[PDB]
């Protein structure tokens, strides 16, 4: 007997979690987005497809800014990725608060990391249908 | 339920022709303890307002730390940050104002009286104020504690109702603001020689002076003063 993939937590007898799985093939089936680091910087690009001349050009922005210096995009399901920018965002506003400084951009990915590791630990929720690019410049 | 520790003395302002000045001196007070010299009162945000702020230091950098929040957020999402959906001194002051009034209804104030200047992105003037009761009022002359008393009735010479706003000019503005910079340093026991001045103008922008000094200082009559009634040398 099977349906290890029916529900989110549940290892597969070979050790995987099936849900996640089928949460990359949202992603894969999303639109192209990309980030190319520099040698200052990054760059983050995305594809929007024009479903219709209807899209007012230039308005419907995909990528998001996290703070004043970090950039994430992503390609999957649209709002799973700002639901994650929503909780980057207060988790960046958090620790600056406590500590003052801007948050450096490794601190930053763990705290999404943790986050979107946490929807896969129980089988209330639902894997984030996203991969994000996302970064910026810090202290060094 | 609080008591102000550190504290930073009048904030004054007033309205000209074209836009907002507003001054405040440098100096952080411990009671009588003149403690610290450097201390910067005006909060810039944006390039149209400038937040100045009298009353417990250590609120006022609450404030200041509240007010770069609003700049982040407001820039989230929104492509017309430096646009149309920049922030606006009313929007500014409905958010302090808000803030001021609600902690005084947690019987945990902010310890302070606040004066917003700055410009309206269709020109018009902004100057309003705000303290730790949450009581707002508008004029076009503002000051804050000591200033209240003094500096009122030398800006409002100047500017005494609306009709003289269009009349008056910075030259003129500036020189009424600075002129009770000194008054105020004269008899205030808690105030700085050191003061910034901020002009907030419609056509010319946010222009942020640091590092003033009050002038002209008559002391000369000291020397004929001998005794206090009856003494002759
Ligand atoms: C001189 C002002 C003054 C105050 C607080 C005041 O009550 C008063 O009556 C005077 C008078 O000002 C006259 C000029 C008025 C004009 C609008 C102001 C000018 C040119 C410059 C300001 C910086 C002057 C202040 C408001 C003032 O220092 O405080 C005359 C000069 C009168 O001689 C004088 C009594």
């Amino acid at each position: 007997g099977t349906g290890y993939d029916l529900s989110n937590s549940v290892f597969s007898p070979d050790g995987r979690n099936f849900q996640v799985e089928y949460a990359v093939k949202a992603v894969e089936n999303g639109t192209t987005s990309i980030g190319i680091k520099c040698n200052d910087g990054v760059v983050f690009a995305v594809e929007k497809l024009i479903t219709s001349k209807l899209l007012v050009p230039q308005k419907n922005v995909k990528i998001q800014v996290v703070d004043r210096h970090i950039g994430c995009v992503y390609s999957g399901l649209i709002p799973d990725g700002r639901h994650l920018v929503n909780r980057g965002r207060e988790e960046a506003a958090s620790f600056k608060k406590l500590y003052k400084t801007p948050i450096p951009i490794p601190a930053f990915a763990d705290r999404l990391g943790q986050y979107v590791q946490a929807h896969t630990l129980y089988n209330s929720v639902r894997p984030f249908g996203v991969s994000t690019i996302f970064g910026g410049v810090d202290k060094n | 339920t609080q008591q102000p520790i550190v504290t930073g003395t009048s904030v004054i302002s007033m309205k000209y022709d074209n836009g907002v000045i507003i001054a405040a001196d440098n100096l952080g007070s411990y009671g009588s303890l003149l403690r610290f010299n450097g201390v910067e009162r005006l909060i810039p945000v944006g390039d149209n307002t400038v937040v100045g702020i009298s009353g417990d230091i250590s609120d006022m950098q609450h404030i200041e730390r509240l007010l770069k929040d609003l700049v982040t957020e407001n820039a989230y999402d929104n492509p017309l940050a430096d646009a149309e959906e920049a922030l606006e001194p009313s929007y500014i002051f409905e958010y302090l104002a808000t803030v001021m009034y609600q902690r005084r209804s947690k019987m945990n104030p902010l310890w302070n009286a606040i004066i917003v200047a700055g410009v309206q992105s269709n020109g018009d003037q902004f100057l309003r104020y705000v303290n730790l009761l949450g009581v707002t009022y508008s004029s076009p002359t503002l000051a804050t504690g000591f200033g209240a008393h003094m500096a009122n009735p030398l800006l409002r010479k100047v500017v005494d109702r609306e009709s003289d706003i269009p009349k008056t000019t910075v030259q003129v503005a500036e020189e009424a603001i600075v002129n009770a910079m000194r008054v105020l340093y004269y008899r205030d026991a808690r105030s700085s020689r050191n003061f910034s001045l901020a002009i907030i103008d419609k056509n010319t922008g946010l222009t942020f002076k640091k590092n003033l000094q009050v002038e002209n200082m008559k002391w000369d009559f000291a020397k004929d003063i001998k005794g206090y009634g009856t003494q002759k040398i």
